[PDB]
RNA sequence: GGUGACCACGGGUGACGGGGAAUCAGGGUUCGAUUCCGGAGAGGGAGCCUGAGAAACGGCUACCACAUCCAAGGAAGGCAGCAGGCGCGCAAAUUACCCACUCCCGACCCGGGGAGGUAGUGACGAAAAAUAACAAUACAGGACUCUUUCGAGGCCCUGUAAUUGGAAUGAGUCCACUUUAAAUCCUUUAACGAGGAUCCAUUGGAGGGCAAGUCUGGUGCCAGCAGCCGCGGUAAUUCCAGCUCCAA
């Protein structure tokens, strides 16, 4: 009677034990030195890491020579190297377990723009991302949690419409410019 | 028009529907969404066709402006177009009239003429006095 | 009833009425997540005090 | 010890389902009689009409009176006493009006110094008690 | 300060986070003393106390605002008795206590200058 | 004769079954009225005509139970269909538009379709993500710190955080375009649109578990708090207030 999907899931996992000093300080350093909004983002990214760890664990507990094991291991490796979280020289599944959260956070476009130095003060970089002044390879994207792929790391440039790529200066520019032309002549 | 271009893809020819089907995408870097009429004009001029048998709709823009993609519909004759083409597009650029009462008045009229039986005079008379 | 219910809210009756004075609107969101982190992690006070507060009135 | 044959699942299952009852929680959940003894009929909150404002003293190590109220339910109109937790809400509530009495919080069981009451009063006539206390919304005089 | 600028410049690598005495607690009156030298200290045997000139400052302060001891005590969130002592002149002066008294009172008894016609400037400069 | 302690029979079931849902070391435990499938019902029974197919109910007949109009002589009912009412309750949306899509029905390009689609209501729920950034101003206040005051930075606190101080902006009016059956929205996109950028984030705590107050002022086993330990009779770290910290 309805042509809808209902296909949805939570993108994050809550902490089991609330109010531990150590975890609180850990997430606080991660967010603050990573310029996140709230620790829901930290939970989501750690949840993604946990899911991939779960898949890798299942794959390792599966015997070698399994066509599905080989196929899925290679697929996981290729998608990680395509992401950039994996070095091309480490194609072994156990290495995936040794991976940690912070480098997955590095692949966030909000961090990558600051790393490229295109937008300083990583909080300012993220605010500029929300200000959609960047432009991806063929598009203008406003998503701080955007993950870059290896091919697109070098495809990050300011949007033409922003007063940082092409022209078209902003509305405070227009206002104060007309103000100056109305005050002097 | 100074910097506005049109590109076409997945372009195929056919004759049983006496038309050619392709998907078209339009670039307008610092411009709003492009009205359909001059796209019709551009495709007519670049396809050496009359600017009247081209029908276009479903125009949506990729995020951030510039690229805008949609479906283009070129026939060979507005005659065969009239034969096989949905009416509401002809309603958009007015060639086919479309003006009727809503389905509610239609249905109540239907029930009214259903109430009376047999007699043509009263059946059509169910719309004369009961309007 | 014993009628000793006359004292309901008595302390609410007796409390003096002092209000919320104006104060600069605190930042929210990532801005709120910024400055306490700045105040809690990268800060090296040159005094002792047996690991006091960030609200430090030791 | 315990049975450990391979062709014995029936004995194990029957014995476990026998011994399953001897815990309070499952028995009260599956007997049915506990659901019937629950005035709420299993609901989380209930509509009720206020009958009389009662003050009941607390236990011995504490020294106070507690402003509660005997409330008549609408469904299956038995009478139950519901506590109102706040400084002066007892004055906010008057006689003979609707109240969305909810559970006290610990599954049909007395709480704290209060003896014998398992119900707290919230949502008096449609404005919520908390909104009255904070003055967020007032009485609809 | 320079080191934060360098750490920003150290976007590529490095950088350490170390916390502080701080990060979570609340204590609500400050020891001005290091509490460590006092432990190491055995030689000196005297505590300065506060100058009565400051007490005069507080008194004229209160009068010009016209608040009793108790009212300013409620304001600074401390006992009336600590105010009464600080006017009396014993006071074993505490930097944060007299600092909050400075924030309350127009005069800047805090600092080397005994008083300021306005503490740190009117509407803070 | 048949079945039965391998639980027959009987009783309850707040039982429509299954695909599956929640939880997740494994094992298991609960939930599946509900869009898919099957079954059943169309107020409760009962009997039928036609029809290939009905024990049909937006078909008929009888009874019961409700229940409409009635010149009192009769006639007509079945929303567990779409809405939408009443009632019932803690608890549940609009008596909106459209056959354009999906498919169905019919003699059939051409008609119909409260199927269905669109919109409205909609902190059920889930995804993303606003509530500020940049730079300098710098200046003060500290047991600051490094020479022993003078100078600087290897630091903290607030404050001009202020002409900063001009840069970029969305939240909103708001051009058309787009979209769409027609609209709506989102996406484009001009004109406006931010310095307490007052265009304002709240909800609960701050003795233990459990993160956070030996603050102050009130109250004085009182009010009250308190999931549980317990707190509260004058000096309350537990109530009521202001301040400040913690939590999401
Ligand atoms: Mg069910
Ligand atoms: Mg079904
Ligand atoms: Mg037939
Ligand atoms: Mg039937
Ligand atoms: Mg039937
Ligand atoms: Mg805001
Ligand atoms: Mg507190």
């Amino acid at each position: 009677p309805v042509a809808r999907s209902w296909v949805c899931r939570k993108t994050y996992v809550t902490p089991r034990r609330p109010f531990e000093k150590s975890r609180l300080d850990q997430e606080l350093k991660l967010i603050g030195e990573y310029g996140l909004r709230n620790k829901r983002e930290v939970w989501r990214v750690k949840f993604t890491l946990a899911k991939i760890r779960k898949a890798a664990r299942e794959l390792l507990t599966l015997d070698e020579k399994d066509p599905r094991r080989l196929f899925e291991g290679n697929a996981l490796l290729r998608r990680l190297v395509r992401i950039g979280v994996l070095d091309e020289g480490k194609m072994k599944l156990d290495y995936i377990l040794g991976l940690k959260i912070e480098d997955f956070l590095e692949r966030r476009l909000q961090t990558q723009v600051f790393k490229l130095g295109l937008a300083k003060s990583i909080h300012h970089a993220r605010v500029l991302i929300r200000q959609r002044h960047i432009r991806v390879r063929k598009q203008v994207v406003n998503i701080p949690s955007f993950i870059v792929r290896l091919d697109s790391q070098k495809h990050i440039d300011f949007s033409l419409r922003s007063p940082y790529g092409g022209g078209r200066p902003g509305r405070v520019k227009r206002k104060n410019a007309k103000k100056g032309q109305g005050g002097a002549g | 028009n100074d910097t506005v271009t049109i590109r076409t893809r997945k372009f195929m020819t056919n004759r049983l529907l006496q038309r050619k089907q392709m998907v078209i995408d339009v670039l307008h870097p610092g411009k709003a969404t492009v009205p359909k009429t001059e796209i019709r004009e551009k495709l007519a001029k670049m396809y050496k066709t009359t600017p009247d048998v081209i029908f276009v709709f479903g125009f949506r823009t990729h995020f951030g402006g510039g690229k805008t993609t949609g479906f283009g519909m070129i026939y060979d004759s507005l005659d065969y177009a009239k034969k096989n083409e949905p009416k509401h597009r002809l309603a958009r650029h007015g060639l086919y009239e479309k003006k009727k009462t809503s389905r509610k008045q239609r249905k109540e009229r239907k029930n009214r003429m259903k109430k009376v039986r047999g007699t043509a005079k009263a059946n059509v008379g169910a719309g004369k006095k009961p309007k | 009833v014993h009628g000793s219910l006359a004292r309901a809210g008595k302390v609410r009756g007796q409390t003096p009425k002092v209000a919320k004075q104006e104060k600069k609107k605190k930042k929210t969101g990532r801005a709120k997540r910024r400055m306490q982190y700045n105040r809690r992690f990268v800060n090296v006070v040159p005094t002792f005090g047996k690991k006091k507060g960030p609200n430090a009135n030791s | 010890g315990k049975c450990r044959g391979l062709r014995t699942a029936r004995k194990l299952r029957s014995h476990r389902r026998d011994q399953k009852w001897h815990d309070k929680q499952y028995k009260k959940a599956h007997l049915g009689t506990a659901l019937k003894a629950n005035p709420f009929g299993g609901a989380s909150h209930a509509k009720g009409i206020v009958l009389e404002k009662v003050g009941v003293e607390a236990k011995q190590p504490n020294s106070a009176i507690r402003k509660c109220v005997r409330v008549q339910l609408i469904k299956n109109g038995k009478k139950i006493t519901a506590f109102v937790p706040n400084d002066g809400c007892l004055n906010f509530i008057e006689e003979n009006d609707e109240v969305l009495v909810a559970g006290f919080g610990r599954k049909g069981h007395a709480v704290g110094d209060i003896p014998g009451v398992r119900f707290k009063v919230v949502k008096v006539a449609n404005v919520s008690l908390l909104a009255l206390y904070k003055g967020k919304k007032e009485r609809p005089r | 300060q320079a080191i934060l600028a360098a750490r920003r410049a150290a976007a590529g690598e490095d950088v350490e986070t170390s916390k502080k005495w701080a990060a979570g607690q609340n204590k609500q009156h400050s020891i001005t003393k290091n509490t460590a030298k006092l432990d190491r200290e055995t030689e000196e045997l005297h505590h300065d106390r506060v100058t009565l000139e400051v007490g005069k400052v507080i008194q004229q302060g209160r009068q010009s605002k016209g608040l009793t001891q108790k009212d300013l005590a409620t304001k600074i969130n401390e006992k009336p008795q600590v105010i009464a002592d600080y006017e009396s002149g014993r006071a074993i002066p505490n930097n944060q206590v007299l600092g909050k008294i400075e924030r309350a009172i127009g005069l800047k008894l805090r600092g080397k200058d005994i008083g300021k016609p306005i503490e740190k400037g009117p509407r803070a400069k």
